């Protein structure tokens, strides 16, 4: 009766007290790791979780990565979703996706040198797939617009990690966090000399990748195939987005092996400023024109 | 194999077997972090399902290439192992999709039971001084507190603990045992606090009655 | 003897923080997944008495946390009152004045503020560490907090 009402009201008062304070921070979700077929990035994501496993799972994987930061020391598990290799697995990925996952939507990608031109193409394929999922989501367009506004504000909030918008900026106006990495990074020297490919072509590819990022919204990432550059920093930016960690690392531009351009680290003009070195690489040259593939 | 995994969720036939779920609580600063963690249980269930699928997937591909020679090895997914049959599934992707969906459903049921358990997290969360301040020394407040403590005790009838959450049998036994201990402790602490409040009220009432009786005995009303 | 314990604790702020850390370590001495302290071939542990004493010691630690919370709230409130007075003084200050008495008062206030800046910074760093520790204990500031 009223005694139970009072006891449960005390329960609710303490519940409000705990909810106002003991909420700690965000957890659970992780980014859309758009793992592609034949990526070989199983161990890459494993080292991202600090592990080493090339176990080809049931297509995709709802991988686990807890995170306890001693300021709170509460392990924040990550709903790591490394995308599969089957285009048939699209619905399962959607089945893996969720409306709340849409509320906690973040994206992830990498880039291996071997079919890096096709990695642009496969990235386009995965982006179209993500758009297809978003269409399949069919969410509240007002809530979608508000979330897009928040994401655009965050993009505008990209200050120095140390209004006027580009036409291609956020062209893939997904409205979710996006990540792009650089796989097979140890092979660039083999690509540049052993494969004798132009390092100017490599730079132009990086520029076109940055352009695709400007379309999308994924910052450039320092990464090493063997040395695993900035993987801790990768998780750091990940927490800065999701867990809201106090990101502090300055961006890196000069080092190609550790090319981490964060959000706002280069404008479209700064992309064009980076495009100044593309002398032999004409701006009208195709990525197919900048592609290499033997039919062996 | 998809049908068999579906049965496991629910000579060619076979029969798989899996362990039970790691049901538990925690004491992290007296904080009930379930043992194993829910994310850990979901990942372990994913690992078990992946093992069940890799039972089929471990089949090597048709090694007819030994007749050929000259080129470097081409042990692809479907080349070395049985990989392309995943795409070539005759029932379509519905089997693996339903497996993932059933895993999600089991995880949702685990989450529901876990929320039910964690509804007692405020039992550890109880700020007793703030509770005493909010309730106050109202005699009706004390009576309602006693009734509410009785009701809370009545809502804690624990006989069986290990609520088997399907194939991941939830080991709710020890968690429920620690929870019953914590509920008894909360009830006893409420009994002690209400005893203190009621003793103060009874002492105040006795003092007031003694003062009135002494006033009547010293100064007679019919003086 | 909790009253004597509080008297021995006193107004030591860093002392209170260290005592909270020690209380965390001591509570960590209590508690465990198992119940029988099975150290050695013949190792036991009175699990039920351990649970009851764990309840008692948790009550003691929570009471200590509440007392330290009251003390830390007093310290933070004193810091807040001092900060309000300092903000008012900074707003009303006029450094570029040729008046001798006003300039002397401003210079004395500036010297006193420079002196108290180190103590205030120590108190603020201690308060940040203490807030983190209280959250570690879940010592949430109340609505008045």
């Amino acid at each position: 009766s009223e005694e139970e009402e009072g006891q449960s009201l005390w329960s609710s008062i303490l519940s409000e007290v705990s909810t106002r304070a003991r909420s700690k921070l965000p957890s659970g979700k992780n980014i859309l790791v758009f793992g592609e077929d034949g990526s070989g990035k199983t161990t890459l994501m494993t080292k991202l979780q600090g592990a080493e496993h090339g176990k080809k799972g049931r297509g995709l994987e709802y991988l686990y990565l807890s995170v306890h930061d001693e300021d709170r020391d509460d392990h924040t598990r990550c709903n790591v979703w490394i995308l599969d290799g089957d285009l048939y697995h699209k619905g399962l990925l959607k089945f893996a996706v969720s409306a709340e996952s849409l509320p906690e939507t973040l994206v992830i990608f990498v880039a291996d040198m071997s079919r890096p031109w096709t990695v642009m193409e496969s990235l386009q394929k995965w982006a179209s797939v993500l758009r297809e999922h978003i269409d399949k989501m069919k969410i509240p367009p007002e809530k979608m617009r508000e979330l897009e506004r928040k994401f655009v504000k965050d993009f505008q909030d990209y200050m120095e990690p140390e209004l006027p918008l580009g036409d291609n900026v956020l062209t893939h106006n997904l409205g979710i966090p996006v990540l792009v990495v650089c796989t097979k990074c140890d092979a660039v020297s083999v690509l540049e000399k052993e494969h004798d490919y132009r390092d100017e072509h490599l730079d132009f590819i990086q520029s076109h990748l940055r352009r695709f990022c400007l379309q999308y919204g994924a910052a450039l990432i320092y990464t090493s195939v063997k040395e695993e550059k900035n993987l801790d920093l990768l998780y750091k930016y990940i927490v800065h987005k999701t867990y809201g960690f106090h990101f502090t690392t300055p961006a890196l531009v000069v080092e190609k092996d550790a090319v981490f351009i964060p959000a706002g680290w280069d404008n479209e003009k700064k992309i064009a400023i980076l495009h100044e070195n593309f002398t032999t690489v004409k701006p009208e040259d195709a990525y197919e024109d900048f592609i290499v593939k033997p039919p062996v | 194999g998809l049908r068999a995994w579906t049965q496991v969720l629910l000579k060619p036939g076979g029969e798989p077997k899996i362990k039970n779920v790691v049901h538990e609580l925690r004491i992290t600063n007296q904080v009930i972090y379930l043992n194993p963690p829910i994310e850990e249980c979901r990942y372990k269930l994913y690992q078990e399902m992946f093992a069940w699928k890799m039972v089929v997937l471990s089949l090597p591909r048709i090694q007819s290439q030994r007749y050929q020679v000259g080129v470097h090895y081409e042990l692809t997914e479907e080349e070395k192992f049985y990989r392309n049959a995943l795409t070539r599934m005759p029932d379509g992707p519905v089997a693996l999709e339903e497996s993932y969906s059933a895993v999600m459903g089991i995880v949702s049921e685990v989450e529901q039971y876990v929320k039910v358990w964690l509804q007692y997290q405020c039992l550890w969360d109880m700020q007793a001084e703030n509770i005493y301040n909010r309730l106050g020394e109202d005699l009706n407040k004390w009576q309602a507190l006693l009734v509410q403590i009785r009701k809370a005790r009545g809502t804690f009838d624990n006989a069986e603990t290990k609520k088997e959450f399907g194939p991941v049998v939830i080991d709710y036994g020890k968690v429920q045992s620690k929870v019953n201990l914590k509920y008894d402790s909360w009830h006893k602490e409420v009994l002690s606090k209400f005893g203190q409040m009621l003793g103060s009220n009874m002492t105040e009432f006795h003092s007031q009655i003694s003062k009135s009786r002494q006033e009547l005995e010293q100064h007679s009303v019919d003086t | 003897q909790a009253e004597n314990i509080y008297n021995r604790l006193g107004e030591d702020l860093n002392k209170w923080q260290a005592l909270l850390v020690q209380i965390r370590k001591a509570r960590g001495t209590f508690d465990n997944a198992e119940t029988k302290k099975e150290f050695g071939p013949v190792v036991i542990d009175y699990g039920k008495v351990q649970s009851k004493v764990n309840l008692k010691y948790d009550s003691w630690h929570k009471e200590v946390l509440s007392k330290f919370g009251q003390m830390l709230g007093s310290n933070m409130t004193e810091f807040h009152s001092q900060i309000s007075k300092s903000r008012q003084e900074l707003e009303q200050h006029s450094v570029d004045t040729a008046s001798t008495s006003d300039a002397v008062t401003f210079i004395t206030y500036v010297q006193s503020l420079k002196r108290k800046i180190k103590q205030f910074e120590k108190q603020v760093e201690l308060y940040r560490n203490g807030q983190r520790l209280l959250e570690k204990q879940r010592f949430q500031f109340p609505p008045s907090w």
